């Protein structure tokens, strides 16, 4: 049996890793080359089905309802979707071909397309004084391309906050290009933020928080901690050192890291190859059309029972004990206000060295509301 | 007892989700009804606005609005607005809705400082008078229909339309259509965090059809809850906002208690009178549904019919002007009644588990504006609409989507 | 030894105290004859850097002059005051800040890679050093009223009046109302959850009255605290947007600790050395308070004046160029110090009651286009006097969740 405590300080406090992504992945005129014949076939697909005036899986129609199906090689079954709404056969069908397209195109390239830290980041401004691109860390993400993280790099010490609230904590203004924006990839104008160890995995593609444009978003956090017993008193575990799968994500472990890595190695055992929108695993190829032509259907059958918890990751991967978060309170405000665009805006394209459109920017601000360290602790009787 | 609390992730069926639209029906389906009270409604206005400047007078006098002006303590003075024709609104000045009984023998004052709030409770009772006499197969019918609401569906991958949700008429909110209800097909299981593998709805607001008097917020109405409960959108629902994509993370923070050895909860409402429900359906039993359940034996002794925002018996009416002038005030002294709220208080127990559903909102702008003209033209097309008339929401669950406190002895 | 336990559910308890604050200071239209100097240097300075192939008071100027300065050279880096022509926004330049000291004779750079936040800070500093020289009885009148801003008010059915908050001067967002603060009135209770039984507001911004150079955000602000204690909304407040109808539902997350015998907190502000500067508001003691006078008292030794955006003592006087001609440099001097910070934070104990009202929020646009017209018009009735429009106005409400406590709390074994 064991007895539960609390200690609470008051103290200068280390500051998260901050991982800050445009929601588009690549600037749109930059990749159109690659992309060319995916936008001619789906612009004839909504000139067909819908009029607008704008090859292994085709898009098709059914007594409209569209749609498409994903087929098997060594017997004629097949997983067949369709949608009663354009939009999701669409934009799911143009995925589909996108990822394909661009798990075969070169990393060395795709970093080179996405953006740069000069161009996603206008100013920022951390404890009072100046900071700049320099100061942020280049994160790629295969779904939001070239995100950059605050607060996490080799050999320099980590940030601390030896005061509280808005004025010194990270202030951060965003350039999110919007006319450049991907036609059907990316239906969703603004930016997304994580808030994270120096050593976890973002996953910003999963739980960030969205930053809306000609706005300023306020994230004032708090620090909790909470510290379990690992065996005898719970199954869990302070490490991913005894457990049986293998870590893909070069970060510290936890449960989604722990479940995912499972995943991917079940796929590159029963597919053959790796899924893209995920870290790729020692000695191994992403998914593609031409080498791995019947994935799709391997992936939905692999993931069907995966919900059905039938691979086992779920009973073989454990909670880590040791768990730390920041609890967020969100809060937006108009900016600039209609008196301030009148020198805001000319003083923020200087800074960038066309005039900027309100919609093109965005606000970030992310600080301690108060130096309040809570901790919950577990301990033997 | 004492208490051992927990966090975590695990595999576990997706909320119930319930979409309902702010207003509560299409002012070009229910206009005819509302029309004497809404040309009454302008010359109340006419007589705030625009004071120098044919009524129904049977609809005035239900319950007037009046200006209780007590600036001069020696003479204060009410009077009904039906050296200046100006309403005072200085302070010291208060707009009331006299509520009155027994051909006007007995009255009482329900006191506003603002004009707005007044306007705003006073065509509210009045409308709700008017909608107690329509019948709910034909109320249901001058709302928004499930298949102009829901535009475009996706849970994770699996495509869904108007059909995979069960459609409610919940009076204060009219139609609301109920997502993964597990009332008639097995709830969805959700194995996976993050928005790729939630509940993905692109929803119509159909703005320019609302009531003008009436609901004057945009949006949809929202609310996450149990399997086979029912949905008080009202106490612990929320908006989203039009024009945008509204993304919700989830996480299940439930209670369990002891029982019925150290506790007075309940395992299930077998225990319990819940005479009156809101619908035909089989819904579970929640302290809620009892205080709700339990008011309407109280006004169906007291004032001799039941109220529009409550449930009904099986063979009783609703109340009217017509039938039971009296009810206006009637069930003013109902809610303010010390003896009602202890006995229902009384009447009605916790239940053992105890779950509730928290979330975590963030929003952007829908569509970008690369796809705003191909998405709109779709989106046209397949009704054969504009960007603050239509709403994205993404519901998925949190890295972490639990948090227990269970009792033990 | 000490026992922790849990207890959560719904209480009847004390609603809340609100504070609503203007996210500008100061009126413009009742500011800028103070303003008008620095307005029109800022102006210059504006034109100077974005359209320079394009007299003013250079007494303001002085005070701490912007420069530009120039690395692009390794060998002779190159450091120029503002006052083709272009100046520099290449990857080699910076800009800064000459505050100066002791007749000038030796001073410091404060430095900026972006002339946006250069201009913000620099004109931050200068209206700091106009306002401080205002006596604050007639630096309330020039900042939002209350007649103004509350619209409209009801707290679950009982009507509400703009003279039912509280007033105090916050300098750095001017006028603040405080609902319910339980200091010279019996606080309300609330015992029923939802927005039907909470705090309903309807709150004119006047966005179109802002000061343009300080006001680069529009809407209130919020925070939600104890009864009887100071609000310090500049750390914990959120903002609230206009246009829409932004509902809050709060929960009372609170952790309660034992005292001296067992932990360094405190449950009064007894043996704190610290003398308290904002005692003379009557509000229970608090480690943010504590802070800001150490603070103050450091600026009051080192600098021979305080600061403005704090309480001051009886006999001080507030820091001016024109009486203290040092005071940017050393208040810079003081306010980068982080030993300074940490010498605060060993001398101030922390007190055994946290407590934290745990907010989710929501949004939805109000009024809707249908309704629009005739709230509007009526709203333009609920004052003396039309000077209105829907960018102007928030709709707000507050209310308790299902569940509206957790408390933690120790005990002795
Ligand atoms: C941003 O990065 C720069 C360069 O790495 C940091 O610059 C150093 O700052 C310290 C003081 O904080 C100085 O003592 C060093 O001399 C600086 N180095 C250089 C090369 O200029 C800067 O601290 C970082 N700022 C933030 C907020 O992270
Ligand atoms: C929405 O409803 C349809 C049926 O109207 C569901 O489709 C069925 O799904 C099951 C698997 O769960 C299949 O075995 C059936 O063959 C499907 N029927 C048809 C006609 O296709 C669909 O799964 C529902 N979607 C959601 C998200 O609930
Ligand atoms: C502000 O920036 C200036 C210019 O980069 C800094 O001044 C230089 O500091 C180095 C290191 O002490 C000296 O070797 C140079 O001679 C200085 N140049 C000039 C023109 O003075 C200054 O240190 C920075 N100050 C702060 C507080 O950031
Ligand atoms: C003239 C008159 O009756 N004025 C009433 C007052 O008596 C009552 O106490 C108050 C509360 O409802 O409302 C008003
Ligand atoms: C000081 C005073 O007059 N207080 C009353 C209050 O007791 C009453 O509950 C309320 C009802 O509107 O009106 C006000
Ligand atoms: C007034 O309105 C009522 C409905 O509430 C209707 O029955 C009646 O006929 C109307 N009378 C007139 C004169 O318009
Ligand atoms: C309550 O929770 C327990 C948890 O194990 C579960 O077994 C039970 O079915 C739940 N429902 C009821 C009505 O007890
Ligand atoms: C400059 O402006 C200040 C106010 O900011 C004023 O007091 C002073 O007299 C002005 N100086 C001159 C020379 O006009
Ligand atoms: C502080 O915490 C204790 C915990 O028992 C509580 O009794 C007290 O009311 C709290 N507040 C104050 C002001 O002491």
């Amino acid at each position: 049996t064991v007895s539960v405590s609390i200690k609470v300080h008051f103290r200068k406090l280390d500051f998260p890793a901050v991982t800050i992504c445009n929601i588009n992945p690549y600037k749109y005129s930059t990749v159109r080359h690659l992309l060319a014949d995916l936008e001619q076939e789906t612009r004839e697909a909504l000139k067909s089905l819908y009029g607008f005036p704008e090859h292994r899986i085709p898009l098709l129609i059914f007594d409209q309802v569209v749609g498409f199906q994903l087929c098997s090689n060594d017997t004629s079954d097949c997983a067949t979707y369709t949608f009663s709404s354009g939009i999701n056969a669409i934009q799911e069908w143009y995925k589909l071909h996108y990822m394909n397209i661009m798990a075969q195109v070169p990393l060395e390239k795709k970093i080179n397309m996405s953006y740069s830290a000069e161009e996603l980041l206008v100013t920022c401004f951390f404890d009072g004084v100046s900071c700049d691109a320099r100061n942020f860390t280049l994160f790629h993400h295969p779904m939001h391309g070239n995100c950059y993280t605050f607060n996490n790099r080799e050999n320099e010490t980590i940030l601390s906050t030896s005061m509280g609230g808005s004025e010194y904590g990270l202030q951060v203004i965003l350039y999110i290009n919007e006319e450049e924006y991907n036609p059907f990839l990316v239906s969703s104008t603004g930016a997304k933020v994580i808030i994270h160890r120096q050593d976890e995995y973002p996953f910003v593609e999963d739980v960030g928080t969205e930053i809306e444009t000609a706005m300023v978003t306020s994230i004032g956090m708090h620090l909790t901690e909470s510290f379990k017993l690992s065996e005898p008193y719970s199954q869990c575990t302070e490490d991913g050192s005894d457990v049986p799968i293998r870590n893909i994500y070069n970060a510290a472990y936890s449960l989604q890291i722990c479940l995912h890595s499972c995943f991917q190695t079940k796929m590159v055992e029963k597919c053959g190859c790796a899924q893209y929108s995920q870290p790729l695993p020692p000695a191994a190829n992403y998914c593609n059309y031409q080498q791995h032509p019947n994935w799709m259907y391997c992936y939905y059958q692999l993931h069907r029972a995966f919900v059905q918890e039938e691979l086992g990751c779920q009973s073989v991967c454990k909670e880590a004990c040791s768990f730390k978060e920041w609890t967020l309170t969100t809060s937006l405000a108009q900016w600039p206000s209609v008196v301030s665009e009148k020198w805001l805006l000319p003083v923020l394209t200087w800074d960038q060295g066309k005039k900027l459109n309100k919609t093109d920017l965005a606000k970030l601000l992310i600080f301690y509301k108060d130096l309040n360290q809570r901790s919950i602790m577990e301990s033997p009787a | 007892v004492s208490v051992s609390l927990s966090v975590g992730f695990k595999t576990m069926d997706f909320p119930a989700v319930t979409i309902c639209n702010a207003s509560p029906f299409k002012y070009s389906k229910i206009k005819h009804l509302l029309k004497d009270l809404d040309e009454l409604m302008e010359a109340v206005l006419e007589r705030i606005l625009a004071p120098e400047l044919n009524l129904n007078f049977s609809i005035w006098n239900h319950t007037p609005l009046v200006l209780i002006d007590e600036r001069n303590p020696h003479h204060p003075m009410v009077l009904d607005l039906f050296a200046s024709e100006k309403i005072c609104n200085a302070h010291g000045c208060k707009m009331a809705m006299r509520l009155c009984s027994l051909n006007r023998t007995q009255c009482t004052f329900r006191n506003f400082t603002s004009a707005t709030q007044a306007l705003t409770e006073w065509y509210i009772l009045q409308a709700t008078n008017i909608f107690a006499q329509v019948p709910q197969q034909e109320l249901v019918e001058m709302s928004y229909p499930g298949e102009q609401m829901i535009l475009a569906c996706l849970f994770g991958a699996e495509p869904c339309n108007y059909r995979n949700f069960t459609s409610i008429f919940y009076p204060h909110y009219g139609n609301c259509y109920i997502f993964n209800w597990g009332m008639t097909e097995k709830a969805l299981p959700s194995a996976n965090p993050g928005t790729e593998f939630g509940l993905k709805l692109i929803l119509d607001i159909g703005q320019e059809d609302y009531v003008p008097f009436l609901a004057s917020t945009a949006g949809v109405r929202l609310m996450l809850h149990e399997q086979r409960s029912y949905p008080f959108i009202r106490d612990e629902g929320i908006y989203a906002m039009s024009g945008t994509e509204t993304s919700i993370g989830v996480l299940v923070d439930k209670l369990q208690r002891m029982g019925e050895p150290y506790s007075p909860c309940t395992v299930n409402g077998s225990e319990v009178p819940v005479q009156n429900f809101y619908s035909d359906y089989n819904t579970t039993y929640s302290i809620q549904a009892c205080l709700r359940s339990c008011f309407q034996d109280h006004m169906i002794r007291n004032c001799n019919c039941g109220h529009y925002l409550y449930p009904l018996p099986r063979g009783e009416k609703y109340c009217n002007n017509r039938d039971f002038p009296d009810w206006a005030h009637c069930y003013s002294d109902l809610q303010m009644s010390v003896a009602q709220r202890e006995t229902c208080i009384g009447m009605c127990k916790e239940s053992c588990n105890d779950t509730q559903y928290k979330m975590t909102i963030s929003m952007a702008d829908w569509p970008s504006e690369a796809s705003e003209d191909w998405i709109f033209h779709v989106l046209s097309q397949e009704r054969d609409l504009s960007r603050k008339g239509i709403v994205k929401l993404n519901i998925y669950f949190q890295e972490f989507n639990y948090r227990t406190i269970e009792e033990s002895a």
